[PDB]
């Protein structure tokens, strides 16, 4: 009966930063996937199963909508089989993803005059994410010899840096928002149907 | 080692970043990422 509340996700005011990126369940709904397909001008939209169409009449335990904003010219990272600053340290795909990766311009939200500060990527990291790992800490991070003692300085490094998004940066240093749909499929009655299933 | 050259290399990024060089900054970041994969 109740249509997925997808606009919850995609029209949210403000995005997750990309390393502690959210995740909103979605359960207990009929999902037109034509229709979200349709719903604005995206610069990706590109699904590793099936089609959006083909979407609508399959049914899921539950549907999880991932979503941050990074730049342009990492959207390309979040797709399994992928390195790189993003999918190594932040936000990391299996290499059997099946869902959907969704994602748009938001240099009219996400950017600023003077530089937006909001949204934040990990840098540093000694060992690379596993997949949907979500990793928020904030220890100084030790890339040299000797050890931080959690404070700041030579070869000692805050973990976390800022875009720093401005309106004039080129569109590959643009922030786009990012959504990943990942379809689960237990051995349980379906709570997600789509539009066309039965 | 790569020390002092990686701590000059974060040094700079930082300047840039106050300075409002907001994109130049995030070009010497993808330095950093690569170097730090290097052995
Ligand atoms: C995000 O918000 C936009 C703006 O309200 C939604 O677009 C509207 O959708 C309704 C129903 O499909 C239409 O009647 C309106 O004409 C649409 N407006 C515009 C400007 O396109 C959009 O559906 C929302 N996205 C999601 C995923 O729910």
């Amino acid at each position: 009966t109740n249509l997925c509340p997808f606009g919850e996700v995609f029209n949210a005011t403000r995005f997750a930063s990309v390393y502690a990126w959210n995740r909103k369940r979605i359960s207990n709904c009929v999902a037109d996937y034509s229709v979200l397909y349709n719903s604005a001008s995206f610069s990706t939209f590109k699904c590793y199963g099936v089609s959006p169409t083909k979407l609508n009449d399959l049914c899921f335990t539950n549907v999880y909508a991932d979503s941050f904003v990074i730049r342009g010219d990492e959207v390309r990272q979040i797709a399994p089989g992928q390195t790189g600053k993003i999918a190594d340290y932040n936000y990391k795909l299996p290499d059997d993803f099946t869902g959907c990766v969704i994602a748009w311009n938001s240099n009219n939200l996400d950017s600023k005059v003077g530089g937006n500060y909001n949204y934040r990527y990990r840098l540093f990291r000694k060992s690379n994410l596993k997949p949907f790992e979500r990793d928020i800490s904030t220890e100084i991070y030790q890339a040299g010899s000797k050890p931080c003692n959690g404070v700041e300085g030579f070869n000692c490094y805050f973990p976390l840096q800022s875009y720093g998004f401005q309106p004039t940066n080129g569109v590959g240093y643009q922030p786009y928002r990012v959504v990943v749909l990942s379809f689960e499929l237990l051995h349980a009655p379906a709570t997600v149907c789509g539009s066309n299933s039965e | 080692d790569k020390e002092w050259i990686l701590q000059k290399i974060y040094e700079i990024m930082r300047r840039l970043d106050e300075e409002g060089h907001g994109e130049a900054s995030l070009r010497v970041s993808d330095l950093i990422y690569e170097f730090m994969k290097r052995d």
